């Protein structure tokens, strides 16, 4: 009922590639153990970075930066988290020794946030940056972090990005070693 | 080879101070996150301090205000200054990247003991 508007925020959506095929090929107990280990790592990483996980929807995972506490480096902070996230997914092997490939989408812009007290994920975030971020994950290529121009312009001096081959998007490659 | 060797541990009495170092070789510190963890035994390694590549720091509630994590990119090393040490802080301390933590690749760590000797 109570909605709060944030002018600046950055939103991440992460989604497992091929999880239907994984879930159909894995015993239910081992699938639960795999997902719990992956999400326990993700949850730890979120609090380590001081961010907030807003929604976990099956094999989807939504993280916000700048809400409820605004920070001037909200886009840069989410980018460092996203790179840690994909590296965690790359190093975390199932009992078969295969990584769990992700699609990750990042966006920045205004959001609205509110408390829905009767829910588990009782703090909801919606709005422009959430809608763009979901688009970025939706159309992402396997294993990449896809971002729009507005994110690119905020990361380009500290991070390496490559333009994806009307809307132009970019792949977040990693942190610059030196400027 | 990719390794992380901790050092700086030892014996201190309550209220004392220690400075732990974590030297990294095989990775470039400036593009990686680094965290410090402790294993008492009543649990597995819990994280107490975390430093991102942009310089953000966060700490566990139990140690915040008393511990400070910091970086030295030239030496490719991360530090944990420990102040106002308590018996509850006695543990083996390790450093690790997020990838090393989920990968289970740990160094041998450094012992920190808080008592009277
Ligand atoms: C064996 N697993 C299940 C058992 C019972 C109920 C659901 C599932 C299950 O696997 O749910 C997941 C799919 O099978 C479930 N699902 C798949 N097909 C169907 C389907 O035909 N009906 C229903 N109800 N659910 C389905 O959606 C979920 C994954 O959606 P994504 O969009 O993330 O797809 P993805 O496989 O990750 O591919 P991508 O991300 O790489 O694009
Ligand atoms: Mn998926
Ligand atoms: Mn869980
Ligand atoms: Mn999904």
């Amino acid at each position: 009922i109570i909605a709060d508007k944030y002018d600046e925020a950055s939103v991440l959506f992460a989604d497992i590639v091929g999880f239907t095929e994984r879930a159909s090929s894995t015993a239910p107990a081992d699938l639960v153990r795999f997902l719990d280990r992956l999400y326990s790592a993700f949850d730890e990483l979120v609090d380590q970075h001081g961010l907030e996980k807003i929604k976990v929807s099956g094999d989807s995972y939504m993280v916000v930066s700048g809400v409820p506490r605004p920070r001037p480096d909200h886009t840069q902070a989410l980018a460092d988290f996203a790179l840690d996230m994909t590296n965690v997914a790359a190093q975390l092997k199932d009992p078969r020794g295969n990584p769990v490939p992700l699609r990750v989408g990042l966006a920045t812009g205004p959001v609205v946030a509110g408390v829905v007290g009767s829910r588990r994920f009782f703090y909801d975030v919606w709005g422009d940056a959430v809608n763009v971020a979901s688009r970025m994950e939706s159309t992402d290529s396997v294993g990449q972090i896809q971002v729009p121009d507005e994110v690119y312009e905020r990361l380009k001096d500290d991070f390496v990005l490559r333009e994806r081959g009307v809307m132009r998007t970019w792949y977040l490659i990693g942190r610059k070693v030196a400027a | 080879q990719w390794q992380l060797v901790e050092s700086g541990g030892g014996l201190v009495q309550a209220g004392g101070s220690l400075r732990l170092s974590c030297t990294a070789s095989g990775i470039i510190l400036s593009i990686n996150s680094m965290g410090w963890y402790r294993q008492t035994a009543g649990n597995e390694r819990e994280w107490v301090a975390f430093s991102t590549a942009g310089g953000s720091t966060t700490y566990a509630d139990s140690v915040k205000g008393r511990f400070t994590i910091s970086r030295d990119n030239a030496k490719n090393t991360v530090y944990l200054q420990m102040n106002s040490l308590k018996p509850e802080d006695t543990a083996v301390y390790y450093c690790n990247t997020p990838a090393g933590r989920v990968g289970g690749t740990w160094g041998q760590g450094t012992p920190v003991t808080v008592s009277s000797h």
